[PDB]
């Protein structure tokens, strides 16, 4: 504020309510300034100069936040297919909610998930992510990354050791010198470090309007899909498939296709195929099959030396071949 | 151009939208399109905007911006040109227009709204015939005294609505947040109060309405 | 303030301000004081304020011609075409209201707010800012024209303002002095001026007493006289310069003008990649553009995840393993290859 | 964008013609604009007189017609029938508006005058059984709009609860109201009988109904 | 439809007109002007006379003919702001640009006139003031429909 | 050049002649400048690019 | 030069096109042979020929 010329006399300084509330009573001022006299007499004129810590207008636009974090669970949408229902169910995936399929109870989780984006503390910093060290809630050094205590968003107090330093100013110019600390949110933001957004370890992709990280390719999904005989079709009226022998048409060797697979069957009736074939080493590029005669398929499989024990119609094979480079 | 009925006179409380309806039929309603009307009778041309909507340029006015908001199902020029935060100052004809020959050629017939933060008692149609003495010579005008309706409309007519054209109708005044006066159909001597002029006193406002027969003393 | 600015213009005068920075080592009370800068922005205009009414007739009128200052006397105001911002060069100017000026300079040490109408070109001065436009995006070019992309940044308001935030229009001021009275070397004469009047002699009426006009003291001696100069019913709002030793601490309403809102910017888009996968490892080759950070980061638990100024007609091979990467170069979604 | 404030009167006589300016405060009313000026009736009247600073517009009749007359969008009434009674609209176009002020007191003459006559009823026991007893009179048929209709409940002046008819602001000249001298049904039995002294067109009888 | 001139050196190059010019009516794009001279040094300083080198002169005459840029056709470019009307009350005056005449009904589509007309029967911002050119032509239309 | 204005229209894609012709419509266009009306409804927009590297 | 479905209402030409490699070949073009003539040449184009060479 304007410093109190007492000219002369020294001038009272008692506490303001100010964060960082520091007055001065620089004695000795010899004020000589522009538009008429702050001084008249030869000494004890001087200027008790007080300066106060407060929070920045910027806070409503943009805050810096240091959450501790706790535990956090899986929600996802897993497109299921359940024979002819297609839907797409988006639950909590932490083995807890029991979803609702159409005529389904998908149970997707308990899953044991460590690998997250949790560190110990999250600074988030207008979606930047960081998992950076916060201090204690109120000890930083001066310039250390976040000076401004902010107990609350619309909070009361502000612990600070950014600390301004009066003096006894220069003489006739009206300068009450106050040496600062220089600001860590200037420092923690700008020239700020790479962000923890980036940098997703396990491979996931963070975001935070809360703070979630969407598509983390992180292990399996336990499923407990609690799903009867009584939305499948019966097996009175299924084609009766028999016959079954299958083609190694081509083989590739990482493809997504990977396979051509002629597979033979002479069928009862008509229906639906299904193609759910005991083969780990193995996958049945869709659960879709015609009706019967040569259904060629593309049969996926990584791995080099193919044997898929396919199963098509409620009968099985074994396809063999070698993949490519 | 735009052959525009208006809405009804309204009753709005305080806060709200009042959407002066709009039948804008008979031509394009876009053709015709949102000409709001916002007219007090101080007012006398008031803001409520202007819009040929045939291309889609609809527009509430100065008057229509603030506390006018324009707002249509104009596809038969169905319309509300709507005091949206209408408070106790929003009685005022919330009106149709239609931008064809380039001011508002083609016009509405006005909804006419008593905007008001505040309740209303129901109109009661009580059986007001002329007395013994008279009523039943050249003529008889009885009817249905509406007395005490808020909001609107609150207000008499004759005839059973048939007959009452020429009748003595008095629009209901105010007192205590209700519309005092009557409608007395005016028939002949064999007609008012022998023959069937009804008066009809009804106060929608509190939804009541009695339709009974004006007929003489005794 | 800032729909009837005159009324926040006229709850308080203008003032003068004992600026250091004053046209090249001299620096005294100027009317180019600089009050502070405004920078609550990704696009960066730099809110000055200024120690005039810049944006306010000296009549008191909303004139936008008027650009109106302060001398010793409350009118010290010019056109606004005096107006002119230097901060490695005459940055563009945004807007004005008062003692609130926001406007988008270039590159530059100092911010210089210069006031040419009496200030002989310019009379002004050059506050030190690092005017560095820290550019979002993985490019860094200031380029709007071609449809690159659409940024979220957060921009300041370049409209007329309500209210936000208040600058304390209040502190009836004072100051130091030397100068305010006159004598003829036994009649002290103070006459009607431009400085709030107070009487110091080595004893008189002109020791203590009103000074609004002209009085004489018979009897008096030049060296005891001095008049006196505070401010009152207005003022700045701690004197930077300013030395506020009025007693009575108050505060008015000012509204800083255009508080930021989250605009947007349009992001250049670079030339995309070349592609040249080995075994087991990527090498995308990238032509340059205006200079970039490139981010080469891996598709699994933790992968190589590294930076890179992407300054140059150059190639980095992105090593993508079985678990893969992530080729982010630019201004595109990022997504690297698996190994084929 | 002007209040389109003119000729306090643009309106002629029976017979006769008005030709007044009203002021939208650019100019004359245009026809791209669609400013005007015309003699369009009361009610939440959409309709336009004279619109489109030529002639009259859509909705009204020609005759009272929109010009550039003046400083203003022209009310020249040419025309003046018996019903040219209504709000002058002179203002002035911006091509989405016709923008009028409060209205020229728009005037063509007829309908002389034949006052109402106040056609009484008593205050009857139908609602002053419950204490709701007003004498009504319509007073009806009013030329030109003078009829004092004040209260003679039986002789007696009823100024508790009297309410008078007005007539109505038509262009036809007709007029007719219902004024209920409203007591109790101590009040209908206190004054003598339901009657109104109505004093229209110059003529003033007390009508009264068969209390 | 050029102007020649040595500017400061850069990335980014404004160009502003202000004779009429809309405050110095201005743009500013980017163009890499940097100095990259022949031989050795870097400066640009004729005067102690040492370099006889070989330069890639702009020509400093006007031209007789070296190659054309080809400026015809006067087009237009989409809009919405041509003519006036009160949705069957148009107004079309005379204009800047050569502005179609359209409406949302009837004829009115085209017609790069300045002729004075009322509109009925047509849209309200159905008025299509297109436009055109007469005796006019930009070069390639960069921006430019 | 100056582009294919479709307001409406969906245009065709003529053969460009040149060696660096890259042609197209980018259909649903919506050009709304200070210049004049090419679009005249929300449909049957396209912008004509057409460019030669020479 | 690969076109761009461009923005609406101006007439964005949306057209992404490749580098400068002419620019290329003189900037960051290498050491021009002229320098790193070995034998002591004298390279020289008019007609292209080593005088004085060593």
């Amino acid at each position: 504020p304007s410093p109190y010329v007492k000219c002369c006399g020294t001038a009272e300084c008692r506490t303001q309510d100010k964060p960082e509330y520091k007055c001065a009573v620089f004695t000795g001022v010899y004020p000589f300034m522009w538009g008429g006299a702050y001084c008249f007499c030869d000494s004890e004129n001087t200027q008790m100069s007080e300066a106060y810590v407060e929070r920045a207008d910027v806070c409503k636009h943009d805050h810096a936040a240091a959450y501790r974090a706790h535990t956090a669970s899986l929600r996802a949408k897993i497109k299921v297919t359940y024979g002819t229902v297609n839907q797409t169910v988006e639950a909590y995936v932490n083995g807890d909610h029991a979803v609702t399929i159409a005529g389904t109870k998908f149970i997707f989780g308990p899953v044991s998930t460590p690998w997250t984006p949790f560190d110990t503390k999250i600074l988030v910093y207008k979606g930047e992510l960081y998992n950076q060290d916060f201090p204690r809630y109120g000890a930083g050094q001066p310039g250390r990354f976040g000076d401004i205590q902010s107990r609350t968003l619309d909070s009361r107090d502000l612990y600070a050791n950014t600390g301004l330093k009066l003096a006894r100013p220069a003489a006739g110019n009206i300068h009450v010198p106050y040496t600062q600390t220089p600001s860590g949110f200037k420092t923690w933001q700008k020239d700020r470090d790479s962000p923890l957004n980036a940098k997703a370890p396990f491979g996931c992709i963070i975001q935070t309007n809360p703070v979630r990280a969407m598509n983390c390719a992180v292990g399996n999904i336990p499923v407990s899909m609690d799903i009867a005989d009584s939305a499948f079709t019966r097996l009175t009226d299924a084609p009766v498939i028999s016959e079954l022998t299958c083609t190694v048409s081509t083989c590739t060797h990482s493809s997504d296709f990977g396979g051509i697979a002629v597979l033979s069957y002479k069928v009862e009736k008509s229906g639906r195929c299904d193609i759910h074939s005991h083969s780990n080493v193995a996958v049945l590029q869709e659960v879709s099959i015609e009706t019967e005669g040569r259904s060629v398929i593309h049969f996926s499989t990584a791995s080099a030396s193919p044997s898929f024990v396919v199963s098509v119609c409620s009968s099985r094979a074994t396809c063999t071949a070698k993949c490519e480079p | 151009q735009i052959q525009l009925v208006q809405s009804g006179r309204e009753v709005k409380n305080p806060g709200e939208t009042v959407k002066i309806s709009c039948k804008a039929s008979g031509y394009t309603f876009t053709e015709y399109p949102m000409l709001w009307v916002k007219q007090a009778p101080g007012k006398g041309f008031r803001w409520m905007g202007l819009i040929y909507t045939n291309t889609g340029e609809p527009t509430y006015a100065e008057e229509f911006k603030g506390r006018f908001v324009f707002s249509l199902e104009i596809s038969a020029s169905t319309a509300y040109l709507q005091i949206n935060n209408l408070t106790n100052e929003d009685t005022a004809t919330y009106f149709c227009v239609r931008d064809y020959f380039i001011s508002l050629d083609y016009w509405g017939q006005g909804t006419t709204l008593t905007v008001s933060s505040a309740k209303t008692t129901a109109p009661s149609v009580y059986p007001l015939a002329p007395v013994c003495g008279g009523t039943t010579g050249s003529s008889v005008t009885l009817g249905c005294l509406v007395k005490g309706y808020f909001p609107e409309p609150v207000t008499l007519t004759w005839n059973s609505g048939s007959l009452s054209s020429g009748v003595h109708t008095f629009p209901a005044l105010l007192q205590s947040g209700l519309y005092t006066l009557s409608s007395s159909v005016t028939v002949t001597s064999n007609t008012w109060p022998s023959q069937t002029i009804t008066c009809n006193v009804a106060h929608p406002a509190s939804s009541t309405k009695v339709d009974k027969k004006i007929e003489s003393r005794r | 303030s800032t729909a009837n600015h005159f009324n926040a213009y006229k709850l308080t005068r203008p003032y003068v301000a004992y600026c250091a920075d004053c046209g090249m080592g001299h620096s005294c009370h100027s009317p180019a004081m600089i009050e502070n800068i405004q920078a609550d922005a990704t696009d960066g205009t730099l809110k000055i304020q200024f120690a005039s009414q810049i944006g306010l007739t000296k009549t008191d009128t909303h004139d936008h011609t008027k650009i109106r200052y302060a001398e010793g006397h409350d009118i010290a105001e010019a056109a606004r075409s005096t107006l002119k911002v230097h901060s490695s060069s005459e940055c563009t100017v945004t807007g004005t209201m008062g003692h609130f000026i926001l406007a988008k300079c270039p590159p530059g040490e100092r911010i210089s707010v210069s006031f040419v109408d009496s200030k002989n070109e310019h009379r002004t001065c050059r506050i030190a800012y690092h005017h560095e436009q820290r550019l979002i995006g993985r490019e860094r070019f200031t380029v709007r024209p071609h449809h690159g992309i659409e940024l979220p940044c957060t921009t300041y308001q370049l409209t007329t303002a309500e209210t936000s935030e208040e600058i304390d229009m209040h502190m009836p001021p004072d100051i130091p002095d030397r100068t305010i009275l006159s004598q003829q070397s036994g009649n002290v004469k103070i006459t009607v001026n431009g400085r709030t009047v107070r009487y110091s002699s080595s004893c008189g009426s002109q020791a203590v007493g009103t000074t609004t006009t002209d009085k004489t003291i018979n009897s008096c001696t030049v060296d005891k006289c001095q008049a006196y100069v505070t401010s009152h019913t207005k003022w700045q709002f701690n004197s930077p310069f300013v030395p506020r030793r009025m007693q009575a601490e108050r505060k008015g309403k000012v509204h800083i003008p255009f508080p930021l809102i989250n605009t947007t910017c349009r992001v250049p888009l670079a030339p995309e990649a070349l592609v040249r996968s080995g075994k087991r490892e990527a090498t995308l080759s990238l032509h340059p553009i205006h200079p970039t950070l490139l981010s080469y980061r891996t598709f699994g638990a933790e992968r190589v995840f590294d930076e890179q100024w992407i300054t140059a007609q150059t190639e980095v091979t992105i090593p993508v393993p079985v678990e893969g990467v992530e080729y982010q170069w630019g201004n595109h979604k990022p997504q690297r290859f698996v190994v084929a | 964008q002007a209040v389109v404030t003119q000729e306090s009167a643009l309106t002629t006589s029976p017979g006769e013609t008005v030709t007044l300016t009203c002021r939208s405060n650019i100019g004359a009313v245009t026809s791209s604009n669609c400013a005007n000026w015309v003699q369009e009736k009361p009610d939440h009247f959409f309709t336009g007189l004279i619109g489109d600073t030529n002639n009259r517009r859509s909705g009204v009749p020609a005759r009272f017609s929109g010009s550039l007359i003046g400083d203003k969008a022209a009310l020249t009434i040419t025309g003046a029938q018996t019903e040219d009674e209504a709000i002058y609209f002179c203002a002035l176009w911006y091509n989405n508006l016709w923008v009028f002020g409060g209205g020229t007191k728009l005037t063509v003459l007829g309908q002389p005058k034949s006052s109402p006559s106040v056609t009484l009823f008593p205050p009857s026991s139908e609602e002053l059984e419950t204490n709701k007893a007003t004498l009504v009179c319509t007073i009806t048929d009013f030329y030109p709009g003078v009829v004092t209709v004040d209260w003679k409940v039986d002789g007696t002046p009823v100024t508790q609860g009297m309410e008078t008819t007005q007539p109505s602001k038509q262009s036809n000249n007709k007029y007719m109201a219902s004024s209920y001298l409203t007591l109790t049904a101590r009040a209908w039995e206190r004054h003598s009988s339901y009657s109104c002294q109505v004093t229209h067109e110059g003529h003033t009888v007390e009508k009264s109904l068969s209390r």
